[PDB]
RNA sequence: CUGGUGAUAGCUGGUUGUCCAAGAUAGAAUCUUAGUUCAACUUUAAAUUUGCCCACAGAACCCUCUAAAUCCCCUUGUAAAUUU
RNA sequence: CAUCACCUCUAGCAUCACCAGUAUUAGAGGCACCGCCUGC
RNA sequence: AAACCUGCAUUAAAAAUUUCGGUUGGGGCGACCUCGGAGCAGAACCCAACCUCCGAGCAGUACAUGCUAAGACUUCACCAGUCAAAGCGAACACUCAAUUGAUCCAAUAACUUGACCAACGGAACAAGUUA
């Protein structure tokens, strides 16, 4: 019932075709030992706050990668500006960075190619996002 | 066995006439379920040897899962009913003299 | 409307049970005010114990 | 013996009282003289400032 | 309120009115105010007092809880050591 | 809700403000998104030796203390008696709840490190008569009164609300017998009569006009300037701001000296304001001014401050992800 | 279609002998302004004694000054007024 | 609107529809043949 | 061993009941609803809605800011609100134009406390649209 759980909810709740739940399966297996919860929260930051489309996700990788680590690149690229979150017919201002680049790449070479910020900087910003993540729990 | 209660009350009809009952008093809650009580022991008198007991005529209690299903149909046991103690008390005391 | 003060209750020490509802800033240690109590009919000192609710 | 136990109570709390707000008196005043000390103190450290130009 | 019941015919008490207030055999109708249990510590001594105290209703609102109340309620009691005993009768009225 | 205020605000911001600061940009954004450091202005009146100890064993530093020694080295001087402590650079730590002390005064108040800068640009001097414009609610107040440097005052704010702050704040920090007498003088009325009720009256007068506030602009949901109906404000904002500065100046006497700061990046009321007054006075009153160079002021506080130097006349304060004081604008400009 | 059902309608319409008598415009609250509740006004009965009209006297300084007047009100002319 | 054609989605199976059928099948849909061009 | 059934929980599906608070020619976008003051009825009181403009949703000092009690005021009703001699008890009716919220209910041994119920006399909890 542990496997169910986490298939249906792809299926169901995060509306994943069965072949792009395969690939996901065959891609990204830590997704069965990743709790329910958390899995739908990483799906749906995606899918909203980024933009990310359904056959992105699956191809790019996306479900395997940490979620903090997504929090911080994600909302510092945002808050740069370099990112910009799709619009209600989805068309954005910039083009967005790609997926790879934001998460494939190591920190130090992913500010130089997009973020073009400092080490230094990047590093208060982590733990600026800590301390509001951890006051978003609480608040909560 | 499920145990319920009315959420409002019932006004007293008197001695020998029936209460009166409204569509109100069709609202029930449940206050216990019988099945989810801890489970008791049967008390019976073996007549012939158990890998528990061996002994004819010693009152023994197990579950009602084994006295039920096992003792009970093949005869190994008889219910611990006054009368049987008593018949059995003398059997007892044959064996004794 | 940041919650500057508290209301806080004051509790006889003279034992009668005699308590009163007072007002105080909340960055501020319990307060030991000598207020009068009606069951002894005279001035006794008081202690805060809890706080009731931030004003 | 209710009645009784908060009778004894209240005198073995009033026995003590005024010793408490003699006590509780004395420190108010300790307090405002040990500010009222530090004030004189930091008059002194201010004037510094001023007497090392001077 | 209920003029005439659905079972005995006769006409009904409204109970919100018996919790609240307190009818002298005389006529008068005694009540609390309305918020002497709330927010005392934003009140003044001289407020307070006079929001603990036990007051008349006038003769609008007498006239109303006589209609939402049945005899019941209007008659004369003998309770044992009533404290609003004497207060069943005036003295000394004129017109 | 409907539209938020925040995302109005942060669009017209990425507008204008990509253009003047280009690739910096994107780093102020993401301060200006992130929460301002805080900065720690011990109280005078209050035990300021003892805290200042207990500050330093919170690891917090008085940039103002290093800032003073620093003087001779690189080689009007600042207003004396101000010590702030700060933290390192890139330290998000935070300063715990300011507490009275024995006093009955809170031993010190947090504010933004980048609005001491103001005071301490004025320069100011013992036995001086100070006028602040729109001192309320009391950022730029307190730390005149922390000096002890002006022997009268005049706090002025529009807004009576903030006002009613302003007032709490002195109680609460400054002792009763300095506001007692008349030496704090606080009002609200207009500060574009003050031009014409008390001219030549102040040595020094600070004047930090309304503006928007980029800082709380952009979290803010109360009274946001950027929300439909305060839409009419934000276009006559400028104009405001020439009127109030010109007021400012005019209350000066000839040899003093009036520092204009405003919170915010915009060009267009940083520079601008400054040089539309400049031209005012000349053209209706026959008043010159001149404004002072701030590069010496910034070489001491380019330590704990980032610094833009793009400015026509005025020194602007950027914020940044180690250091998070500002936006900061002020201008010194004297009389003569 | 029948029944609940004589559903409900702050809405529209209607509301049937004779004669006489007294009888119109302050407001407040309200999911309220097409309504209702209280007050005012009006009616009847009762009780009581003052009611109206009004001679002086009297009713604030301000922001510098400034209207017709109003309140109060003994006499007097009158017969009402208050209360239940 | 439907329409061949194209495309998406779901389903590995029987004794009352689908079906006395079995993924070259069945169902739920989009679009409206074909031909050319294009995404990936 | 396993299933079915049953009871109780947890998601989801598909449904079920109910409602669209007022003010501003209409719509859009916004503002507004309570309290205080002014233009505002020049002289007892009251009274100009809509409108124009500025505020208030505090804070501070007390800790007898205790307890009782004649006579009155009153925002045109009610609710609510306001002043107060004397007296007991102490000492030798706090400032402030507004600075506020009923009942039920909930918590508590008692005392007492709880709503931007701000649609501010307050429905325990309900949107949009119909060409
Ligand atoms: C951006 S705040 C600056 C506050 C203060 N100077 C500080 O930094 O701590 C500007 C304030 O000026 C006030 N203000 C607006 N218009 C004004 C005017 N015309 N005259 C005087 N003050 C005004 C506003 O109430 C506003 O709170
Ligand atoms: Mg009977
Ligand atoms: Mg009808
Ligand atoms: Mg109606
Ligand atoms: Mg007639
Ligand atoms: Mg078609
Ligand atoms: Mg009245
Ligand atoms: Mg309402
Ligand atoms: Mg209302
Ligand atoms: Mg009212
Ligand atoms: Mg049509």
């Amino acid at each position: 019932q542990d496997i169910n759980d986490t298939v249906r909810l792809l299926k169901e709740k995060c509306l994943f075709t069965v072949q792009q739940v395969t690939k996901i399966l065959h891609s990204c297996p830590s997704v069965l030992r990743e709790d329910l919860g958390q899995l739908e929260y990483k799906f749906q930051y995606a899918y909203f706050r980024m933009g990310i489309k359904h056959p992105d996700i699956v191809k790019s990788e996306y479900l395997q990668y940490s979620l903090t680590k997504i929090k911080q690149r994600h909302i510092y690229l945002e808050r740069l500006g370099r990112y910009q979150t799709p619009d209600k017919k989805g068309q954005t201002q910039i083009p967005n960075p790609l997926l790879k680049d934001i998460l494939r790449v190591s920190e130090a070479e992913f500010l130089a190619r997009t973020a073009c910020t400092s080490v230094e900087e990047f590093q208060v910003f982590k733990k600026l996002l800590a301390r509001e993540e951890e006051e978003s729990e609480s608040s909560t | 066995t499920v145990i319920v209660e009315r959420w409002w009350k019932v006004p007293l009809a008197g001695e020998g006439r029936k209460p009166r009952l409204h569509r109100r008093h069709r609202v029930y809650k449940l206050v216990e379920d019988t099945k989810h009580r801890p489970k008791e022991n049967l008390e019976l008198i073996l007549t012939q040897s158990v890998e528990n007991v061996g002994v004819r005529g010693d009152l023994v209690s197990v579950k009602k899962s084994l006295g039920r299903n096992r003792l009970l149909p093949q005869g190994l046991a008889v219910y611990a009913s006054p009368e049987n103690k008593k018949l059995f008390e003398e059997e007892k005391l044959l064996r004794q003299e | 409307s940041k919650s500057k003060n508290i209301l806080v209750r004051m509790v006889s020490e003279a034992g009668t049970g005699f308590c009163f509802n007072t007002k105080r800033n909340r960055l501020r240690e319990k307060l030991t005010l000598l207020h009068y109590d009606p069951v002894v009919k005279q001035r006794v000192l008081f202690v805060e114990k809890k706080k009731i609710r931030s004003l | 013996q209710k009645r009784r136990e908060r009778e004894q109570h209240i005198a073995e709390c009033m026995a003590k009282m005024p010793q408490m707000i003699v006590n509780w008196q004395q420190q108010q005043r300790e307090n405002w003289e040990k500010a009222q000390a530090d004030k004189e103190r930091r008059a002194r450290l201010q004037a510094e400032a001023q007497e090392l130009l001077g | 309120l209920t003029y005439f019941s659905a079972r005995k015919g006769k006409r009904k008490t409204v109970k919100a009115v018996i919790d609240r207030f307190l009818r002298l055999h005389c006529g008068l109708w005694v009540r609390r105010k309305a918020g002497y249990k709330k927010k005392l510590w934003k009140k003044t001594p001289a407020r307070k007092k006079r929001l603990r105290e036990f007051v008349f209703c006038n003769k609008t609102q007498s006239k109303l809880l006589d209609k939402m109340t049945t005899s019941f309620w209007k008659r004369r009691n003998w309770y044992v050591d009533d404290p609003y005993q004497k207060y069943h009768d005036r003295t000394n009225l004129k017109v | 809700p409907k539209f938020p205020a925040v995302r109005l605000a942060l669009q017209n911001f990425d507008m204008t403000y990509s253009v003047q600061f280009g690739d910096l940009w994107p780093s102020i954004r993401v301060s200006l998104l992130s929460e301002q450091k805080y900065g720690a202005l011990v109280n005078n009146f209050a035990a300021w030796d003892h805290v200042s100890a207990k500050l330093e064993q919170l690891s917090a530093k008085d940039f103002v203390n290093e800032a003073i020694s620093h003087w001779e080295l690189q080689s009007w001087a600042c207003s004396p008696n101000l010590r702030c402590f700060t933290f390192d650079r890139g330290d998000i730590s935070r300063f715990p709840p300011a507490r009275p002390g024995s006093l009955g005064v809170m031993e010190y108040y947090l504010m933004d490190a980048a609005s001491l800068l103001p005071v301490l640009a004025l320069g100011l001097q013992p036995g001086d008569i100070v006028l602040d414009l729109c001192a309320a609610p009391g950022g730029k107040t307190l730390a005149l009164l922390q000096t002890g440097c002006c022997r009268n005052l005049a706090a002025n704010d529009l807004s009576p609300s903030r006002i009613a702050r302003l007032q709490k704040i002195l109680h609460s920090y400054v002792p009763e017998e300095i506001r007692d007498g008349n030496q704090v003088r606080v009002t609200s009325w207009d500060g574009r009569k003050w031009g014409e009720l008390e001219g030549d009256t102040y040595d020094r007068v600070l004047v930090d006009v309304p503006c928007t506030t980029d800082r709380h602009s952009l979290h803010e949901e109360e009274n946001n300037i950027f929300k439909r109906s305060r839409k009419k404000e934000r276009q006559i904002l400028p104009v405001l701001q020439v009127q109030l500065l010109a007021a400012g100046l005019l209350a000066t006497k000839p040899g003093g000296h009036v520092v204009y700061s405003t919170c915010s990046l915009s060009h267009l009321q940083n520079e601008y304001v400054v040089q539309g007054a400049i031209e005012l006075l000349a053209n209706q009153y026959s008043i010159q001014v001149q404004v002072e160079d701030l590069t010496h002021f910034r070489r001491v506080f380019m330590d704990t401050f980032c610094f833009f130097s793009s400015c026509q006349v005025g020194e602007l304060v950027i914020p940044n992800l180690m250091a998070n004081f500002g936006p900061m604008y002020f201008c010194k400009m004297r009389r003569l």
